[PDB]
RNA sequence: GCUACCUAAGAACAGCUAAAAGAGCACACCCGUCUAUGUAGCAAAAUAGUGGGAAGAUUUAUAGGUAGAGGCGACAAACCUA
């Protein structure tokens, strides 16, 4: 018999329930508000070949930015809701050759997870979130679970590697799944509009793996690379990411500093374990900018 | 001046009151008629 | 936009632009990459059973915001080497033909009027 | 009150955080300069800087045909024949290149779009450009002119005569003829302006905006 | 297209007895608390709902009775009405029916 | 793809869809209470959501007697809707309806579903009442809340 | 009793333009140009649209007649119970 956690509650109880468990949410994520004033781990400064964390952020949506040279720049929202480490896994055991930290965000339902999984964050002290991530990083850069990882942690001139499963399109076939050019509709042509034509040739008698034939479309992991943040609102926590991102709007991503040769190197001003707030050292304004960028509330640009 | 739709039958409808309609629709011709040859027509045009 | 046997018409002061009977020039041609042609494109036009090169000036064509969509698509001649063939241009012509790579000083040389 | 159509959120799955973010970035710009109240039968002349020229503005007038857009990318098309000659310029409205907006004649025409203009007469279309704006009223109803247009002949840019449309703003009955009036009546499909979930029934949203705008000065 | 050899006892033993075309025990069932006849958990009883669906029927049957033929329908809100009953001072001004059985105990 | 769409395209035709719900939403304004499919209660329990609402508009709204002539087909349920239905759920907001699954069919073994208005002269039928607050585990929970109001 | 032709005595052919037209548009009807569906199909030849004729060398009901070294044929060496 599959239960739920609702199913012997009085109407007298399930009020009680949801205030009771999301106060215990809103206790543990403001009991970690503060990662310096407890114990951390050592700060090192950046060296070239050192890696850093990502975040993980929520998908709003876009609005357009405009440059300084007039022209219109599309910027995904990238929003950074409650994000937290939750694991760090040495050199010596974590089969590759980068070490690596695990963090989560988007706090969950704490009744919907399994048994096992609810294990991990009870030790931790944490909600539990909707998807964990993985980063490679290296011994430079470690930072201690439980730290909140917020949108100042990234800065504005700092290209981004962003991946997330795509918007699944189900079962397709040839002309939308992978863009062939299809049959024609008239002259003849009986039932042959979106069919897929020759597959193999008649020496190979088989089809090779690897053929594009018709199967399901998207809800994959892929990464668009090297788009630049133009601009953060450290309020509301949103990144404004140029282009845009894998995934639809209010889904989850990963937020990792990009790949790119030209665009991997660039990380001397960049806060390098992560963005402490607790340093209140020049504290942030509500939005930080790039040079490029036009603010809301300068003048009408003038190109002479 | 709430001017609510007066309360019948529909002309389409497949029941028994909706036929009793479809024959005033009928009896509305024959008192709209101009000549006795125009009443005499439609009263005898359906032979059953 | 601009492909192969498009209806166009010749906004120039020419000799050649008043064209009487069919007067409706054919374009043979675009000088892209695709067939797609947009502002600032050269194509050919056959005009009287003559073929001509020609310069795309504004299209029916949805392109980007503020730019100009021009009710009809509207292209002026030139030659090989680079010159329009007329001397006036009555037209309104987008100030989008600076910036752009080719040949477009001696155009812009010619309009009466930018718009 | 007026409330432009950009800061009514679409109906959506969209957070409505991001439209809060957003309004934020369209308040801002408003204290720039300043934006009146346009409809879509306004006549507009608008100023621009453009990256294309030395530095000098732009100033082109039209009917402001279609004002759709909702977002902070919210567009405006007008429209001029100067020199009997179709000019279209879709202008952002939040763009930091206008400088300053402001309404010939603040007029509405009986239709939401005025699309069909580029299938009616141009001389229902042409507008003086040296042209000054016309004495406003502060407080009385906007100007709704009756100016139902005649058209060019039957091959028009798309099928107006479709209630898909519903067009109001032609004079139907002398350009086109009572058999091919019954054959666009067969596309009617009377259920949609009887419908409930294809209305978005937007009054409860108004008051959060408002609440928005006037809390930002 | 045509099968070019006939499939064997072995290949359909294993294809129509596999899991996936096995039914699946369902879990979802419970016991009514009231009648005592097996119901299932997210749908009403059907011995419950089959004894209000017969008890609406008749009251049902009595609508058409104090109308008589169509088009006729009240303007009032109505309140139904058991033997060994008065209607009360909320019930004054409406339409009331009366079937002769007793009052039920589901109904309130 | 059906991202978005919140529609089910039912009938012979997106005409079909409508009066099909109309002469269902109709049998719910005369009975009170119908037996419907899944597909065809829920997509016009939105509608007799809104029934109510424009039915509270006023009886002197022009606009909510042209739908009303479209959107009840009898004529006799139009006094129905603006002087019963109406003020019965004057102060209500929203959810008039109440949507429960019923026992397949026995012909096509249809997942159907009873609709009725909340408030009716018909029989109440057997909601599913939940569990009690003398249970077992209520009552160790009951403890819960006693406990943690008194560390205020 | 299908079909090819024939005999007997019958029937049908709106509206429109024109006048006594194997005329024009166009129904009912007759035929089957092209396409699509269908191909163990609804159908051992159909359906939907588009088409040809539709007062005539027309179409059609009924009864009769010609029978295989034959009948019949505005010859497709077609048709004569798939
Ligand atoms: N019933 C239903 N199933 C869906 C829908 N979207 C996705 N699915 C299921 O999820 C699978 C993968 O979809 P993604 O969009 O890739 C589909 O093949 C289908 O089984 C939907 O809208 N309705
Ligand atoms: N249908 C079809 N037509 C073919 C084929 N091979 C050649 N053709 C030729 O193609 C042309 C068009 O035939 P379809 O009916 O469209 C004809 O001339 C026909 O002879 C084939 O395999 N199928
Ligand atoms: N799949 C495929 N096979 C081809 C193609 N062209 C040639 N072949 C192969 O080459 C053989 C001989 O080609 P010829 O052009 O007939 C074919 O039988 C086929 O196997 C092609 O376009 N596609
Ligand atoms: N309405 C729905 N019903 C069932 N599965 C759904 C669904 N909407 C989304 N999904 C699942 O979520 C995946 C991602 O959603 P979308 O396609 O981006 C889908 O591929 C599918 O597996
Ligand atoms: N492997 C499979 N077996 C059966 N039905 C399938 C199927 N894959 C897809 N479908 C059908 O297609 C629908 C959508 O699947 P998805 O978008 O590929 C399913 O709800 C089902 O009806
Ligand atoms: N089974 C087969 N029967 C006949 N010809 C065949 C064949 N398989 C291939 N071919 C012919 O052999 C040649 C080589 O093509 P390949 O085998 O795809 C072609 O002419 C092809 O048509
Ligand atoms: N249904 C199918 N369609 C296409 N190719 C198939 C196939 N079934 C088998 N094959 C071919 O035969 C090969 C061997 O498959 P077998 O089931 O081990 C495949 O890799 C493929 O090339
Ligand atoms: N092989 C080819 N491919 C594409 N376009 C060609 C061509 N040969 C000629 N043309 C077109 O025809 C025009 C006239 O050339 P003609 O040989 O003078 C060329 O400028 C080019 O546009
Ligand atoms: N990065 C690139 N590599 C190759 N061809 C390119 C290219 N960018 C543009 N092109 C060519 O120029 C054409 C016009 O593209 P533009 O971005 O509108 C393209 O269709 C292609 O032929
Ligand atoms: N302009 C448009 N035209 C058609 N479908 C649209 C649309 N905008 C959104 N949709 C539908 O709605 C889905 C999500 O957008 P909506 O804001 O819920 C899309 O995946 C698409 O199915
Ligand atoms: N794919 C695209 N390319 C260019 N501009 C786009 C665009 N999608 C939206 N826009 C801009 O955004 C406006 C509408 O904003 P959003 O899509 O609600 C459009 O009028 C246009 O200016
Ligand atoms: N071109 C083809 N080649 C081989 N097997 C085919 C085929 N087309 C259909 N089949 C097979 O014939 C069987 C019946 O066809 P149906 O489309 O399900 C199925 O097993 C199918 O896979
Ligand atoms: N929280 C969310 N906000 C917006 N779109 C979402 C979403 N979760 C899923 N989606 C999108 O909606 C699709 C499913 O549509 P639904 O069944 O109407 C998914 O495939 C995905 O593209
Ligand atoms: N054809 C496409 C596909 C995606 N996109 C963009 O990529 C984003 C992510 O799409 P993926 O298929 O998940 C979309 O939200 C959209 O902005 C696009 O602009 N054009
Ligand atoms: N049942 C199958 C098996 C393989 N295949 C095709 O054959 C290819 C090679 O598969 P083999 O089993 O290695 C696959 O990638 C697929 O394209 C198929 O279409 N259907
Ligand atoms: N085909 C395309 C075009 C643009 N884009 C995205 O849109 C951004 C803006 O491109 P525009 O062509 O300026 C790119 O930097 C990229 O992120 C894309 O993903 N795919
Ligand atoms: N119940 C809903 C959900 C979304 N929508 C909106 O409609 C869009 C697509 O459907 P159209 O209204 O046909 C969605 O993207 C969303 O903006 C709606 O109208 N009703
Ligand atoms: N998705 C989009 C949206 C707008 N556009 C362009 O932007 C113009 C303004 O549209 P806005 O949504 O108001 C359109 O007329 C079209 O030219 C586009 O090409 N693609
Ligand atoms: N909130 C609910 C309600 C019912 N259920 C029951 O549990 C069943 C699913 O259990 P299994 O994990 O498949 C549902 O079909 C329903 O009977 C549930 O898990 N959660
Ligand atoms: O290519 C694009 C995509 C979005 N946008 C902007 O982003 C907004 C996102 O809208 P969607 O419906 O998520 C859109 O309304 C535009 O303002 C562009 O300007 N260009
Ligand atoms: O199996 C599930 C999971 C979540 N939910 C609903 O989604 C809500 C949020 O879940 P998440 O995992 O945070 C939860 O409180 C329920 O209302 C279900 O109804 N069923
Ligand atoms: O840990 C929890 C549990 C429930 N909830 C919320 O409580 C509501 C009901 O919980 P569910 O059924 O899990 C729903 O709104 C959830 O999002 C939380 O936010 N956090
Ligand atoms: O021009 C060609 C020739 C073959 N083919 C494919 O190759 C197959 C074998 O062709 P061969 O001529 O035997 C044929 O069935 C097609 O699938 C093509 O697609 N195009
Ligand atoms: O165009 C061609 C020709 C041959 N082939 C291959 O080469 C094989 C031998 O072709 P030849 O023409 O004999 C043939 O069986 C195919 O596998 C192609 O794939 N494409
Ligand atoms: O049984 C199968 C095998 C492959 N496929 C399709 O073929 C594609 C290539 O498969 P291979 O094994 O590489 C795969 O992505 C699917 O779209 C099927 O649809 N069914
Ligand atoms: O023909 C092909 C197709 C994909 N691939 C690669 O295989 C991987 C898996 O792609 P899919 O799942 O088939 C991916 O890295 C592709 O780039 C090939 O190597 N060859
Ligand atoms: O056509 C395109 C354009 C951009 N992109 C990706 O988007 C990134 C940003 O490009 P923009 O045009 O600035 C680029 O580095 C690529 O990763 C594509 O993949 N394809
Ligand atoms: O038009 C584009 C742009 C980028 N890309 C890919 O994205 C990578 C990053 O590009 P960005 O513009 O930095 C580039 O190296 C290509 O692999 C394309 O394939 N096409
Ligand atoms: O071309 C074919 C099709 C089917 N078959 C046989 O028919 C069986 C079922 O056909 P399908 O999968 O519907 C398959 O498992 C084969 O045994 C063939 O042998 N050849
Ligand atoms: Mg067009
Ligand atoms: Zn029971």
């Amino acid at each position: 018999s599959g239960t739920w956690w609702d199913e012997h509650l009085s109407e007298e109880n399930v009020p009680f329930i949801k205030q009771l468990v999301s106060d215990e949410d809103k206790a543990q994520l403001a009991s970690k508000l503060c990662p310096l004033k407890d114990e951390p781990w050592p700060i090192h400064p950046w060296e070239p070949g050192s890696f850093r964390v990502g975040l993980i952020a929520l998908k709003l949506g876009m609005m357009p930015l405009w440059t300084k040279d007039g022209q219109k720049h599309v910027v995904t929202l990238l929003q950074v809701q409650d994000c937290h480490v939750l694991k760090y896994t040495s050199k010596e055991n974590c089969n590759g050759k980068m070490a690596t930290l695990s963090v989560g965000g988007k706090t969950v339902s704490r009744f919907r997870k399994a048994t096992s999984i609810l294990e991990f964050y009870r030790e931790l002290g944490l909600p539990p979130k909707q998807t964990v991530k993985i980063f490679n990083i290296t011994d430079n850069a470690a930072i201690k679970p439980g730290t909140p990882l917020y949108a100042a942690h990234f800065r504005p001139g700092q290209y981004v590697d962003v991946t997330a499963k795509t918007i699944g399109k189900g079962f397709q076939g040839v002309m939308k799944r992978w863009g062939f050019k299809g049959q024609p509709a008239t002259h003849g042509q009986t039932k042959t509009h979106r069919r897929p034509g020759a597959v193999a040739t008649g020496d190979i008698g088989r089809v090779w793996p690897g053929t594009k034939m018709p199967g399901k479309m998207g809800n994959i992991y892929r990464t668009e690379y090297g788009l630049k943040v133009w601009r953060i609102n450290t309020k509301h926590n949103i990144i404004y990411v140029n282009g845009s991102v894998p995934g639809h709007k209010n889904c989850l991503v990963k937020v990792k500093d990009s790949k790119l040769p030209a665009y991997k190197d660039l990380g001397k001003n960049l806060p390098f374990p992560t963005y402490f707030p607790d340093g209140d050292e020049e504290e942030l304004p509500e939005d930080l900018y790039d040079e490029n960028v036009c603010q809301p509330g300068a003048p009408s640009i003038t190109f002479a | 001046v709430a001017r609510y739709p007066p309360i019948v039958a529909s002309m389409t409808a497949d029941s028994k009151a909706a036929r009793l309609r479809r024959i005033e629709r009928w009896q509305a011709t024959v008192h709209a008629a101009e000549s006795v040859d125009e009443k005499l027509r439609i009263l005898t045009k359906m032979q059953f | 936009a601009i492909q192969k046997m498009t209806r166009v018409r010749v906004v120039d002061n020419s000799a050649l632009g008043n064209s009487p009977y069919h007067r409706a020039p054919r374009c043979i041609h675009v000088y892209k990459k695709n067939g797609v042609g947009k502002v600032g494109d050269q194509i050919l036009l056959a005009i009287k059973g003559q073929k001509k090169k020609a310069l795309i000036v504004g299209h029916c064509m949805p392109g980007p915001r503020m730019t100009p969509r021009f009710d009809s698509n509207n292209v002026v001649l030139i030659e090989d080497n680079g010159n329009p063939v007329g001397t006036r241009i009555k037209t309104p012509i987008p100030t989008s033909l600076r910036k752009r790579e080719g040949e477009y000083s001696k155009v812009l040389a010619i309009a009466q009027n930018f718009v | 009150r007026f409330l432009s159509p950009e800061f009514i959120p679409r109906r959506g799955r969209t957070d409505p955080l991001k439209f809060q973010i957003e309004r934020k970035d369209m308040l801002e710009r408003r204290k720039v300069l300043h934006i009146p109240e346009f409809y879509v039968g306004s006549i507009l002349r608008v100023t621009t800087a453009d990256p294309y020229a030395s530095g000098k503005i732009s100033q082109f007038l039209g009917i402001c045909i279609q004002r759709s857009g909702r977002g902070l990318g919210a567009t405006f098309i007008l429209r001029n024949v100067i020199e009997g000659q179709g000019v279209e310029i879709c202008f952002e409205l939040y763009n930091p290149r206008v400088q300053e907006i402001q309404v010939v004649k603040l007029e509405k025409r009986l239709d939401d779009s005025l699309l069909y203009l580029r299938d009616a007469l141009p001389e229902y279309s042409t507008f003086d450009v040296n042209m000054k704006p016309v004495v406003q009223e502060p407080n009385q109803k906007v100007p709704v002119n009756e100016l139902k247009v005649k058209m060019k002949p039957k091959p028009w840019s798309k099928r107006w005569e479709r209630p898909n449309f519903n067009i109001k703003g032609i004079r139907f009955d002398l350009c086109l003829t009572e058999q091919q009036m019954k054959e666009a009546q067969k596309w009617n499909q009377p259920w949609l302006e009887f419908d409930m979930m294809r209305e978005y029934d937007t009054s409860k949203i108004e008051a959060a905006i408002w609440k928005e705008i006037e809390a930002s000065k | 297209a045509a099968p070019k050899n006939r499939r064997t006892i072995e290949v359909n033993r294993c294809r129509r007895r596999n899991p996936q075309k096995l039914i699946k025990v369902k879990n979802n069932i419970d016991v009514c608390p009231e009648c005592g006849h097996l119901k299932q958990k997210h749908v009403l009883c059907a011995y419950c709902y089959e004894k209000v669906c017969k008890e609406t029927a008749e009251i049902r049957r009595q609508i058409g009775k104090q109308e008589g033929g169509p088009f006729k329908a009240p303007t009032i809100e109505t309140v139904v009405l058991y033997t060994g009953e008065t209607p009360s001072e909320q019930d004054q001004g409406k339409r009331i029916i009366e079937r002769d059985r007793k009052r039920p105990s589901w109904f309130t | 793809i059906s991202h978005g769409r919140v529609f089910r395209r039912m009938g012979l035709g997106p005409e079909s869809r409508i009066h099909l719900l109309r002469n269902l939403l109709t049998g719910l304004v005369r009975h009170e209470r119908i037996e419907a499919p899944w597909a065809r209660v829920d997509e016009m329990r939105g509608y007799a959501e809104k029934l109510i609402d424009y039915g509270k508009l006023g009886d002197t709204n022009e606009r909510a007697m042209r739908m009303a002539d479209f959107w009840l087909t009898e004529k006799d349920l139009i006094p129905k809707l603006f002087q019963v239905l109406a003020p019965r759920y004057k102060d209500q907001t929203g959810g008039y309806t109440r949507m429960l699954q019923i026992p397949n069919r026995s012909l096509d073994r249809a997942k159907m579903a009873v609709i009725e208005y909340k408030g009716n002269c018909l029989p109440p039928l057997p909601l599913p009442r939940r569990d009690s607050h003398l249970t077992l585990l209520n009552q160790l929970l009951q403890g819960l809340r006693q406990d943690l109001r008194q560390s205020q």
